[PDB]
RNA sequence: GGAAGCUGGAAGACGGAAUCGUUAUUAAGCGCCAGGUAGUCCUGGACACUGAAUCC
RNA sequence: UUUUUUUUUUUUUUU
RNA sequence: CGUAGCUGUAGAUGAAUGCUAAUUAUAGAGUAU
RNA sequence: UUUUUUUUUU
């Protein structure tokens, strides 16, 4: 390990390996893994130099709590996804808790369930559950064993809205009401001034009473004094009404205390603002056609949100986007809530590292013969695209 | 492949706005100076009332109000068959901002006076 | 190791650091080769192409030797460039023979360039060219970005760690091998900087420093004429022909690569691991250098910040006496970056000058003059300092271009205060009296170009020069003026001027002297021998910018007319000779600025 | 987040920064401009001229600024206050469009607007009164407290305004009422407001009450830094009972809690600056401290030159005497400080010091002088502090030289009177004819006459004197003598607005003609 | 100033209709040449314009069901020249015109410029002192290059403002515009 | 007369039989306009790209 | 071009 | 430019496009279901 | 075969 270890493959073991990915391999690696006959093989990744200048800021993070330290999260444009096969099972050895989510995309594009509501925000019952069970599979023993804070108990609505934030959409019924109501101390001139001040003090007495009778926000009363984070078995129980009120409160409770490092890596994140594949009444005209956007969703809106990775006092976020399911285009870096000095712009595979691509597949019995001479000729055709290498070598004999 | 635009992904039939960020084709410019008719009516000042009726939301919607829109809106993209080559249709935007920044009509997201551009 | 056959994944947690402790020139180098002659001759068409010119080289290198040049001036010129270079190094009645010996080699170091640009050099040649230029401390801003493409490709390529070594014997005898593989990974962490600290400008770049210009962007303009001028009827035309000749106008451009960007972004990463192995003073001045970068590394990742940061806490923890040799160039690199640990940095570093200072007899002679060599060639390995100070006549010559070069880095900060007044008439007063003797003659006199440098920062920082003249007396009209016009029409004048910063640049052209009349003005701020001199200066310096006074960048020639129209600047100056119709001019090129408000910024009013 | 910022060290040391980036900006495009302007707040230097030639193009290139900018560009002037008249054209040129009905623009635009000039009544105040009376249902706690330091300040207030915020709170504080829930969120949000508004002379039967503690046995409210808030509250007209439930408190008599060096002598000593409160019997035991802080070497250059000039005012309540503490003990060799950043602030102090001496038997009473061995012996210490002050004149914020021309003018006037050394040329080059960026005054609403105003340099800076108006308006124990040539009333704290009115008188005769001055516009402690 | 101005360039085009008939053009407008007072005659430079042609269809004898076709061709020629500072325009524009024969028409495409404010600065230089204390070849145009290379330019400028704005003002049916009635 | 939205249960998976001919940028597919002096064709004229096989 | 791009190709032209 | 490459849907037993209460465009006039 | 923006979410 170091800088004189740059492009080399580090076995793993395949059953370690599931235990520590439980949801699956990161990227498009499970397509490559299946090529190879042999069962028993390893599995190896290749280091990028990419990964080396990242996994230096996480080492003198870790070591700072114990303004110096990054605060932010970082993002990878442009095989900027093939470093998260190799980032995330390491973090993860090393006592860290790490968010996985590879394909976020599956709850915006499958079957499921929406119910209009007030606050304008659409939820998913039946795809709220599939959250928290697969981040479960290997983060516990840590999340019952994390304390929980007292100071955001119950803010939050059954959405997941904040309650300052829920209670406004109530705002513009309220001003008629109120306005109708008025002529009975407007009808029972004295000095022009006191007069008027005197029934605008009524509206104030009003209104104050208004915004705290007629509103009644949902408590988690289920659970009256909670003890831990993980303890929380009673969503999982009812689906229909508590689904989206306990996936924010603990998405919330990780930014407050501190004990245990975090991290959240959320995978082909360019797929998130299009428009999903739901049909609704929410068109401006032509601008969807009836679609529901996939950021105005519950669950892709609480991985579309940079710009609050400051409130992570614990760690930061990080995302990357390599596919191909939508044109980059111009892809605007400053709109977005990244900023110009945190983007990692990777390259094309250099002459050193194909080569050992070439020679990792040889030994997994992969190509039927791949003669030396032809070895340099290979890389003006593909380019040294790891995606039109693995492709134009599978497809003839390679070589 | 079978992208909107082509190659140089263009886009004749939208305009932009100077104020806030909000675009609209030439479609929805009909339908938007019908329904805001009473704010036009009152800033100028039986014949010259109309077009009451087709301010109707519920109206628009049915059959007869589907009409109606048609009707207004030529198609400028579609003409003879003899207009081809370097005689091909231009973006009809030119004249659509004239007559939605001389109307005085309010944009949906903030309201301004006229504040429509090209783009 | 684990239960299921492989390593256990705890080993993997931390970086590993990096070496680079050794550094030798190629003088000892020769001497063992020379001794181990009897050992290295102990070791298929191609079988005797690696043998007969394997062992030619051995015998000869200990092509005539250093003589019969000229005639002779491929391999060959590689090979001779050794001797002359390490002929060179070895210096570090009597001084006529040595100078005929000394100047031969110098002349013919140069010679030797002229073939060697001319024919791109292989991998196996250009890297031994580069490291004998680090050694000899003689660079070339030409030829240095010719050569760092070849040490790039290579080192990428395939054949990297498979391939042997490279046939001259020359790495037989070093610590690394593995061909460039591991040759370029242990090389010594004094040359890594180069290649990140490399200047890629070219000639034509003077739109910082001499004035404006207007650069070609049309070389080639073809126009035809009445003999090759085309027929009427061209369709025979193309009958006559062998072949198709003309075709549709379709040419390519060139497309600039990494340019030996790709190789120094790899090397920056060597140095931040070298910071918290707790090494040498000496060893970490080549990290500072790299992380002060301004066109290179720019700020693609979010990694100087935190090299630097780390670097500073490392640097305040240490004790004073390995500090304080090691003070001109860490301040001269961490003064051009701007961090949060900048106050608490500067700080340390300020408390230890009053201690050196004090112990080297500044307020015996023989204690301030060696102090001042070992920070002039023996600390810098190869900088080149504001006023280009680099790696003592008769009195106080040498030492003075040190100590004005330091006040400038202090007062460069952009954080915080850069220092206290008590310090500055200190400090002021130490070379005041120092610069008094110094012999009032030769070339050996203070040029414009670093005298600039002292004058640029009390410009900016808010601190006024003290009345002391003592300084402006012992320079520039002194020696810098009158020897010029001594060693060998109304256009004579524009050359007689021009011709001073052509070759030797004593100025650097409109940069240095145009804040030397803005300095004049402001000095005795307030206002109802110094009054004399400051008249001779200001008239004498006015009328070697105003026959060039078309050719200039607008920017500069906004502060050369600003500081003429007021009250400190002499009378009968701005009479209707050359100043009066030259001032319209400049109003009606630029209308947009203030007219009437002409002498707002510094007239009048002083400030 | 890391901050980091790159020099153009291209050559070394080649150009001059502040005339490159003159040119540029008369030719540049919206976004630049914005970036440009950021460099001068963070700079060491500053250029009057480059400040006005930045402020004229502004009005010009306010066609495609986007409201967000505008108020970035205007928050970037709270430091350093500086205005040019035609600032104010491009500001109520698109303040209507601004009108979107926003939250926290209430706060933002209100407290930006408080400084320069303002409250300009059928422009600007006409649509911002309107919009915030209504808007009363929508008010957070913190932006509440926030807005209370806002009205405090203003001048001329009127009735419907200071009774929207009245009772706001009282509404408010009431959902809270029913140990860090009440310690230091209940009483936090009652004194600061009550302060705010009793500023203003205006009070209510519905605030008093509530405000008050209503049980005499709640102890441990706040430390001793804070509990001056509810002090400063009364003793204003007829207000009483809040002070202490019977005078008799236990940790607010008694050499409050804990009064010591650890962080503490600063803080309360800044705190008393703001508060219009004069040190009584109780609190005259501040003083005592500074005899043995001032004999430590690091309380000696650290945070004794902050200390006597942010409270110079009311001598009988920091310093024995005025020269003996004044002084310079041991100051000889310690005389530098930061080269200018600490070095001025003495000579302030020394300044006003002088006009206490002399308007204190001399038609004034309220005391008598010292010694004539006391004048002396100042003399001795503003003589060897001004010439230290010449190299570094340069290395002065705008903020830094407005107040130097105040303290600087008085010096002017005893010498002469029938003596300092440096006289002669530093207070007759730069000191006595300054010409640095003059910001607009704060003039209230209630004369109505707007449409003729002018400019005038003086002391102040800037004045409204109008051609048509020119030196014709604005230009029993408490009124004879103190409404005549002191003209200064012993609220607010006189010892500063006494020094600047009389100045004002004087510059706008020696030069000017304007006479049948009615100076009044007394504003708020 | 009329008096100010003077001829920059002068663009002259021909349209020949036969090969022969433009080759009797370009002999009679050298012959023109090298008969001035001048020492070196006006050369103009030469640019081809290509080779227009049309060729329109017709059905073929009658009574067929088209069969065969007959086709007429008609060829055309174009040439273009380039003038620079033309001094002398009497011995410029009288050759040009004198050198034609047959249907062979000309288009002339004049080219004036007008100077601002003379530059008029740079007086006698101060002066101080220490205290001591040809080439012309036969057939190619006698003007500078660089007066050429700053002409040019302008003349590509105006030609692409020319099409870029005609291409917009070109639709069918002039004076129609989308629901304007 | 041309095109378009909506609506849609017009008639067809028959015949490996038989008649019209291609001398390779041939054959087989796909895409564009010039003229026909307002619109107005699946034919004719005319250009360009992919482009196989056989004993001819 | 390690602060560079963010991508299919036509039937006249750089004389 | 079209079949692109690439990539989502149903690896269509069910993709045939004519019929018409109804409008788009040229024209002085092409209308009635 | 379909992208965000002028600001009111701990």
């Amino acid at each position: 390990v170091g800088v004189e270890d740059v492009g080399r493959f580090r076995l793993f073991d395949r059953h370690r390996l599931v235990e520590l990915l439980p949801e699956g391999l990161a990227g498009e690696l499970s397509r490559d893994v299946e090529m190879i006959p042999s069962a028993t093989s390893p599995i190896g990744v290749m280091l990028r130099k990419a990964t080396l200048e990242l996994q230096m800021q996480l080492e003198l993070f870790a070591r700072v709590h114990a303004l110096a330290a990054v605060q932010r999260g970082f993002l990878l444009d442009g095989g900027k996804s093939c470093v998260l096969n190799y980032l995330i099972p390491w973090a993860r050895e090393n006592n860290w808790l790490v968010v996985y989510e590879p394909l976020p995309s599956r709850y915006a594009r499958e079957i499921g369930d929406i119910k209009r509501s007030s606050a304008g925000v659409y939820i998913q019952s039946s795809f709220s559950q599939e959250f928290l069970e697969r981040l479960g599979r290997f983060n516990r023993r840590l999340l019952e064993e994390l304390p929980v804070a007292r100071r955001c108990y119950g803010q939050a609505a059954l959405d997941g809205v904040h309650r300052l934030y829920a209670e406004r959409s109530y705002h513009s019924l309220l001003e008629k009401a109120l306005e109708k109501d008025l002529d009975e101390i407007r009808e029972q001139l004295d000095s022009q001034l006191r007069e008027e001040i005197l029934l605008a003090r009524e509206r104030l007495a009003l209104w104050h009473t208004y915004r705290r009778e007629v509103s009644i926000p949902s408590m988690k009363s289920r659970l009256p004094n909670p003890a831990s984070v993980w303890e929380i078995a009673e969503f999982g129980l009812q689906n229909e009404a508590f689904a989206t009120q306990a996936l924010y409160e603990v998405w919330e409770q990780l930014k407050k205390q501190t004990q245990l490092n975090v991290l959240i890596a959320v995978d082909e994140w360019n797929e998130c603002f299009p428009v999903s594949e739901y049909v609704s009444m929410r068109y401006e005209g032509t601008r969807f056609n009836g679609h529901i956007p996939a950021f105005h969703l519950s669950t892709p809106r609480l991985l579309s949100r940079f710009d609050d990775a400051q409130q992570f006092q614990r760690g930061l976020k990080i995302c990357a986007t390599s596919w191909r399911r939508s044109n980059r285009r111009d892809y605007r870096p400053d709109l977005l809530g990244v900023r110009q000095e945190e983007i990692r712009t990777v390259r094309n595979f250099s002459p050193l590292e194909f080569a050992n691509f070439v020679a990792y597949y040889h030994k997994k019995k992969i190509l039927h013969e791949f003669p030396r001479e032809k070895l340099d000729y290979f890389y003006m055709l593909s380019g040294g695209n790891g995606f039109q290498a693995r492709r134009l070598l599978a497809s003839l004999y390679g070589g | 492949a079978r992208r909107v635009g082509g190659i140089g992904r263009r886009c004749f039939l939208t305009l932009h706005c100077s104020a806030c960020s909000f675009f609209f084709q030439t479609s929805d410019a009909i339908k938007l100076i019908l329904t805001q008719q009473h704010h036009i009516l009152r800033k100028k000042g039986a014949s010259k009332f109309s077009l009451l009726p087709l301010a109707d939301a519920s109206l628009l919607l049915k059959r007869r109000g589907a009409l109606v829109l048609r009707s207004l809106h030529g198609d400028p993209l579609v003409g003879s068959r003899r207009q081809r080559g370097e005689f091909a249709p231009q973006a009809p935007t030119a004249e659509m901002a004239k007559m939605l920044n001389k109307s005085c009509v309010p944009c949906p997201r903030c309201k301004r006076e006229g504040r429509w551009e090209e783009g | 190791l684990l239960d299921t056959g492989e390593i256990v994944p705890g080993a993997f947690a931390s970086v590993k650091k990096v070496g680079d402790f050794p550094l030798l020139p190629l003088s000892l180098l020769l001497s063992r080769l020379k001794e181990r002659r009897q050992e290295l001759l102990r070791d298929f068409a191609r079988e005797e192409e690696r043998i007969q010119r394997k062992i030619k080289i051995l015998e000869l290198l200990a092509s005539q030797g250093a003589i019969g040049d000229a005639k002779r001036i491929h391999a060959d010129a590689v090979n001779l460039l050794l001797l002359l270079a390490a002929e060179a190094e070895t210096l570090a009645e009597e001084r006529q023979l040595w100078r005929l010996k000394c100047e031969g080699n110098e002349e013919k170091w140069n010679l030797c360039i002229s073939r060697l640009k001319e024919l791109a050099l292989d991998h196996e040649d250009s890297f031994l060219v580069f490291y004998a230029m680090c050694s000899t401390n003689r660079f070339d801003a030409v030829l240095l970005p010719a050569l760092l493409e070849r040490l790039e490709a290579s080192f990428f390529s395939s054949q990297a760690l498979s391939k042997p070594l490279f046939h001259p014997i020359f790495e037989v005898w070093d610590p690394p091998c593995e061909s460039f593989a591991a040759l370029i990974n242990v090389l010594p962490l004094s040359a890594k900087a180069v290649v990140v600290t490399a200047d890629r400008r070219s000639e034509r770049e003077r739109r910082e420093n001499e004035g404006w210009l207007a650069p070609p962007e049309a070389p080639p303009l073809v126009l035809p004429n009445w003999q090759t001028m085309h027929p009427v009827d061209m369709e025979a035309w193309e009958k006559k022909q062998r072949r198709v000749v003309r075709t549709r106008h379709v040419k390519a451009k060139i497309i600039r690569q990494a340019d030996g960007r790709k190789l120094a972004a790899t090397m920056a990463l060597h140095g931040r691991q070298a910071i918290h192995r707790d090494a040498a003073v000496s060893s970490l001045v080549s990290v500072a250098a790299m992380c002060a970068s301004n066109s290179q590394r720019a700020l693609r990742g979010e990694l100087l910040p935190e090299t630097l940061n780390l670097l500073a806490a490392e640097l305040l923890g240490r004790s004073a006496d390995a500090l304080s040799p090691h003070l001109l160039s860490l301040s001269f690199l961490l003064s051009q970056s701007s961090v949060s640990l900048t106050e608490r940095l500067f700080l340390h570093l300020e408390a230890v000058l009053r201690g050196w200072l004090e112990e080297n007899g500044f307020v015996a002679s023989e204690k301030r003059r060696k102090a001042s060599e070992e920070q002039l060639r023996n600390l810098p390995p190869g900088l080149n300092v504001f006023g280009l100070v680099q790696s003592d006549t008769e009195s106080a010559l040498w030492e003075s271009r040190v100590l004005a070069a330091l006040l400038s880095s202090f007062l460069r900060v952009d954080d915080y205060r850069p220092s206290l007044d008590f310090v500055l008439l200190l400090s002021d007063a130490l070379r005041n009296s120092l610069r008094r003797t110094a012999v009032l003659h030769e070339k050996d006199v203070l040029s414009l170009k670093e005298t600039g440098a002292l004058l640029s920062s009390f410009a900016t920082s808010g601190y006024a020069v003290p009345p002391s003249l003592m300084a402006c007396l012992v320079e520039h009209f002194l020696y810098d003026v009158d020897l010029f016009l001594t060693s060998s029409s109304s256009s004579s004048a524009e050359e007689a001027e021009q011709l001073s910063q052509s070759f030797f640049c004593s100025s650097r052209g409109r940069a240095t002297p145009g804040d030397c009349a803005t300095l004049l003005h402001s000095l005795a701020s307030p206002s109802p021998n110094l009054e004399k001199l400051r008249f001779e200066a200001m008239t004498q310096a006015w009328r070697l910018v105003a026959p060039v006074l078309h050719l200039l960048q607008p920017p500069c020639k906004l502060l050369i007319l600003n500081s003429l129209q007021t009250a400190h600047a002499p009378p009968d100056v701005s009479s209707t000779a050359f100043f009066q119709r030259s001032l319209e001019t400049f109003l009606r090129d630029n209308p947009d600025v203030d007219s009437s408000l002409l002498g707002s910024l510094f007239g009048t009013q002083g400030r | 987040f890391s901050s980091l910022r790159l020099s153009q060290k291209d050559a070394r040391g080649s150009g001059y920064l502040p005339a490159q980036r003159f040119l540029s900006l008369l030719k540049a495009s919206p976004e630049e401009y914005r970036s440009l302007l950021r460099e001068a707040t963070q700079a060491k230097i500053v250029d009057p001229a480059f400040l006005r030639v930045a402020s004229q193009r502004f009005f010009a290139l306010s066609d495609r600024f986007y409201p967000p900018e505008i108020l970035d560009i205007l928050s970037d002037f709270a430091s350093f206050p500086y205005s040019d008249e035609a600032l104010l054209a491009a500001v109520a040129g698109r303040l209507e469009d601004q009108l979107v009905e926003p939250s926290p623009k209430r706060l933002a635009a209100l407290l930006s607007l408080s400084a320069r000039l303002g409250l300009c009544h059928p422009s600007i105040r006409d649509p911002l009164t309107k919009h915030i009376e209504e808007k009363m249902y929508a008010f957070d706690a913190a932006l509440l407290d926030s807005l209370c330091r806002t009205v405090g300040s203003l001048l001329s207030p009127r009735l419907p305004l200071l009774d929207g915020l009245a009772t706001q709170a009282q509404l408010l504080a009431s959902d809270l009422r029913a140990d860090e829930v009440a310690q230091r969120r209940y009483i936090a949000l009652l004194f600061r407001c009550l302060e705010g508004l009793s500023r203003q002379r205006y009070s209510q039967s519905a605030l008093v009450d509530a405000c008050v503690a209503c049980a005499e046995q709640h102890g441990q409210a706040f430390p001793l830094h804070d509990t001056l808030r509810a002090v400063a509250a009364a003793r204003r007209l007829d207000l009483a009972g809040i002070e202490e439930p019977l005078r008799r408190s236990d940790m607010a008599d008694k050499v409050n809690r804990a009064t010591d060096r650890g962080d503490q002598l600063l803080a309360l000593l800044r705190h008393l600056d703001l508060l219009r409160l004069r040190d009584s019997q109780l609190l005259q035991k501040v003083s005592e401290a500074v005899e043995l802080h001032s004999q430590k070497a690091a309380f000696l250059a650290t945070q004794l030159p902050e200390a006597l000039l942010h409270l110079t005012r009311l001598a009988p309540a920091d310093l024995r005497l005025p020269v003996a503490l004044l002084s310079q003990p041991s100051l000889l060799a310690m005389a530098p400080r930061l080269s200018a950043a600490q070095l001025q602030q003495l000579l302030s102090a020394s300044a006003l010091v002088l006009f206490q001496h002399i308007q204190r038997r001399e038609g004034g009473q309220g005391g008598d002088p010292l010694i004539a061995r006391e004048a002396e012996a100042l003399a001795k210490t503003v003589e060897r502090f001004l010439d230290l002050l010449k190299p570094q004149f340069l290395s002065l914020n705008l903020r830094d030289r407005r107040a130097l021309k105040e303290a600087a003018s008085l010096f002017l006037v005893e010498a002469k009177g029938a003596a300092l050394a440096p006289k002669t040329v530093d207070f007759c080059c730069f000191l006595e004819e300054a010409d640095v960026a003059p910001p607009l005054p704060l003039a209230p609403s209630g004369g109505v006459d707007f449409q003729s105003v002018g400019l005038v340099e003086a002391c102040s800076r800037l004045v409204l004197c109008a051609d048509a108006r020119f030196s014709e308006t604005r230009n029993e124990t408490t009124t004879c003598k103190l409404g005549g040539v002191s003209t200064d009333l012993p609220v607010s704290i006189t010892p500063q607005a006494a020094s600047s009115l009389l100045l004002t008188q004087l510059a706008l005769i020696r030069r000017g003609i304007l006479r049948h001055e009615i100076q009044t516009c007394i504003p708020p402690p | 100033a009329l008096s100010a101005y003077s001829l920059r360039s002068l663009i002259v085009t021909y349209n020949s209709r036969n090969r022969s008939s433009m080759n009797a053009t370009i002999e009679n407008l050298k012959n023109a040449l090298r008969w001035t007072s001048p020492s070196e005659s006006s050369s103009p430079s030469s640019a081809p314009s290509s080779a227009p042609s049309s060729a329109p269809s017709s059905s073929w004898s009658p009574f067929k069901y088209k069969y065969a076709l007959r086709h007429y061709v008609f060829e055309d020629h174009r040439y273009a020249f380039a003038f620079y500072d033309v001094n002398s325009v009497q011995e410029v524009v009288s050759a040009a015109l004198g050198a034609m024969a047959g249907e062979t028409c000309c288009s002339c495409r004049f080219s004036w410029r007008f100077a601002g404010r003379p530059p008029v600065s740079l007086p006698t230089p101060p002066r101080l002192v220490p205290s001591s204390r040809a080439t012309v070849l036969r057939g190619h145009c006698p003007t500078d290059k660089e007066f050429i290379r700053r002409a040019l330019e302008e003349e590509q400028a105006v030609e692409r403002i020319r099409k870029k704005l005609d291409k917009k003002q070109l639709q069918w049916f002039p004076g129609k515009t989308p629901w304007a009635p």
